[PDB]
């Protein structure tokens, strides 16, 4: 299947509070595998998914070095733009920015990316030709120019075909066991009476991965979007994530339902009923 | 600002049983701006041992967090989370109810 | 791996 390798940093304001909070997390597909946290002691790039423990003191040394160079730019960064919307030096702003790149099944470059948003609202992104900018409003086009006079989205590019593609084929490999594998849904129906004519059936999907999934449920074969309450994919925290999916059906109508499930990790998709 | 308001599910690692070992968890997802309190109650207290995943984010830039702690449940306990953000005027509390 | 190159906004 296809894969990914993605790195999201935070960067939040907090006047009269000290320097602001730096937060980065690196990701393979739906696996962390990073952080760094610049209120902690250790001060270092440290490792969060037991595959990248063996990787030798170079390598951390080399991305707590490299990390430790973003915070500190992405600190002055909540400083350029309180500048360039003239806004007052007491409110707490945020600074967010995430860049990766994206392989087929051949393992080889799909896509890229690198973009920012300020207070939530996207500020800059690298557009699809890995050539050009988006910015959307003054502040962001000043970014713009002075990224295309530094010739910045040609490094970048470099990157994201290079270096982000190789570093995610090594990771696939070193960590294969839990990066190349797939973890189906257990699944089971739950059944209650909300009242003398009316019943609640949920349809539970448990301890998949990766996290895409989709769950459905249909009545006399018809879908049953707008009448079926479906939660948001959840973590389960070891690795794992859930979801759900409910309807409320007319007591006695329980045989007409069916919830259909898909994964990635399914030999075939799922079609259950209550029976 | 944009402000966006935190959804919130409470539930189990795995399957409830009584008496057995298992994970409390609180996700709070769809946040911003980041900043937020995310509490774990045992019939009313506060638990202190409790954990959470490093901030990260959505493609649409909202924030999400995982809070945890070990726990056993029994039939009679009854635990929740306690939310509150600045889109909350109060504090949101949301029980566990191990069917959800 | 992070990308050695940091641009300032």
């Amino acid at each position: 299947g296809s894969h990914s390798m993605r790195y999201f940093f935070t960067s939040v304001s907090r006047p009269g509070r000290g320097e602001p909070r730096f937060i980065a997390v690196g990701y393979v597909d739906d696996t962390q595998f990073v952080r760094f946290d610049s209120d902690a002691a250790s001060q270092r790039m440290e490792p969060r998914a037991p595959w990248i423990e063996q990787e030798g003191p170079e390598y951390w040394d080399g991305e707590t070095r490299k990390v430790k160079a973003h915070s500190q730019t992405h600190r002055v960064d909540l400083g350029t733009l309180r500048g360039y919307y003239n806004q007052s030096e007491a409110g707490s702003h945020t600074v967010q920015r995430m860049y990766g790149c994206d392989v087929g099944s051949d393992w080889r470059f799909l896509r890229g990316y690198h973009q920012y948003a300020y207070d939530g609202k996207d500020y800059i992104a690298l557009k699809e030709d890995l050539r050009s900018w988006t910015a959307a409003d003054m502040a962001a086009q000043t970014t713009k120019h002075k990224w295309e006079a530094a010739h910045v989205a040609e490094q970048l590019r470099a990157y994201l075909e290079g270096t982000c593609v190789e570093w995610l084929r090594r990771y696939l490999e070193n960590g294969k066991e839990t990066l190349q594998r797939t973890d189906a849904p257990k699944t089971h129906m739950t059944h209650h009476a909300v009242s003398d004519h009316e019943a609640t059936l949920r349809c539970w999907a448990l301890s998949f991965y990766p996290a895409e999934i989709t769950l459905t449920w249909q009545r006399d074969g018809e879908d049953q979007t707008q009448d079926t309450e479906l939660v948001e994919t959840r973590p389960a925290g070891d690795g794992t994530f859930q979801k759900w999916a409910a309807v409320v059906v007319p007591s006695g109508q329980e045989q007409r339902y069916t919830c259909h499930v898909q994964h990635e990790g399914l030999p075939k998709p799922l079609t259950l009923r209550w029976e | 600002m944009i402000q966006r308001t935190p959804k919130i599910q409470v539930y189990s690692r795995h399957p409830a049983e009584n008496g057995k070992s298992n994970f409390l968890n609180c996700y709070v997802s769809g946040f911003h701006p980041s900043d937020i309190e995310v509490d774990l109650l045992k019939n009313g207290e506060r638990i202190e041992k409790v954990e959470h995943s490093d901030l990260s984010f959505s493609k649409d830039w909202s924030f999400y967090l995982l809070y945890y702690t070990e726990f056993t449940p029994t039939e009679k306990d009854e635990y929740a989370c306690r939310v509150n953000h600045v889109t909350l005027s109060q504090p949101k509390i949301v029980k566990w109810d191990r069917d959800m | 791996a992070l990308w050695g190159f940091v641009p300032v906004l």
